[PDB]
């Protein structure tokens, strides 16, 4: 999954 | 411009500029530092570039290197690349940039002056990376415009892993092969004009990133060019 936006 | 360099390992590292995370160690480029119990930190990039430029008009070349991947769990990232860009270039941002990028313009090919083989560790979301590890070729941009799955077994083998990347200056086409001992063979090729994206001078090395539960490891590497005249 997302991890940094 | 003409440049050849030879390491079959790195006992001496004498012409390596070191910058970031990345350090020698046990005769081996180290690209993302460990701490005090040698587990992996995590969110560091570490490059370790031949420190002498050259120039890519009228030029082939070819470089070979050893490499492992050191994971200290299931789902380590992020990585790392092979990359030619300007001297200046510095450590960018940790994680799924790879040492290459900076967040607000990693995927936009006209604020970026970089060309890799990456060696991708984790699929990210962020730009909807294809559902599989993957080794692929990178310009500008860290959607890399060419991309194959890297298998698994590979990934996790801990074998010393050969790449040869090669770039031809008459066809303006850039290579990468790689093979593992008893495992995988992987070949991509992408048609790109490196004297069009590189007028002046570059350096070529490794930027490696993480991430987490990951250690990338060069254990040799050489290098030659030669002018296409
Ligand atoms: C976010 O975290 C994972 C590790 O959990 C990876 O480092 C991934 O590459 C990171 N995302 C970005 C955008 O760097
Ligand atoms: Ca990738
Ligand atoms: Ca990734």
């Amino acid at each position: 999954g997302v991890t940094s936006a | 411009s003409e440049l050849s360099f030879n390491y079959p390992n790195f006992q001496s590292v004498e012409d390596i500029t070191f910058q970031g995370g990345a350090s020698p160690r046990n005769e081996t480029l180290q690209l993302t530092p460990t701490d005090s119990n040698g587990i992996p930190i995590r969110q560091r990039a570490g490059h370790a570039v031949y420190s002498q430029p050259f120039q890519l008009r009228d030029t082939s070349f070819y470089t070979t290197f050893t490499f492992v991947i050191r994971t200290t769990s299931n789902s380590p990232a992020d990585g790392f690349a092979i990359f030619i860009a300007p001297p200046d270039f510095p450590v960018k941002r940790y994680g799924g940039y790879l040492g290459l990028f900076e967040p607000n313009t990693a995927t936009n090919t006209s604020a970026n002056k970089v060309v890799a083989v990456e060696f991708d560790t984790w699929v990210n979301t962020e730009w909807k990376e294809p559902r599989y590890r993957h080794i692929g070729i990178d310009v500008n941009s860290i959607v890399s415009v060419r991309v194959t799955r890297w298998q698994d077994k590979d990934v996790f083998s801990r074998s010393i892993a050969t790449a040869h990347v090669g770039y031809d200056g008459i066809s303006k086409i850039l290579t990468a092969f790689v093979t593992y001992p008893d495992g995988g063979n992987y070949v991509l090729s992408h048609v790109v004009d490196l004297a069009e994206i590189f007028p002046g001078d570059v350096r070529i090395g490794f930027s490696g990133a993480t991430g987490q539960y990951e250690t990338q490891y060069i254990h040799s590497w050489s290098f030659s060019s030669t002018s296409t005249n």
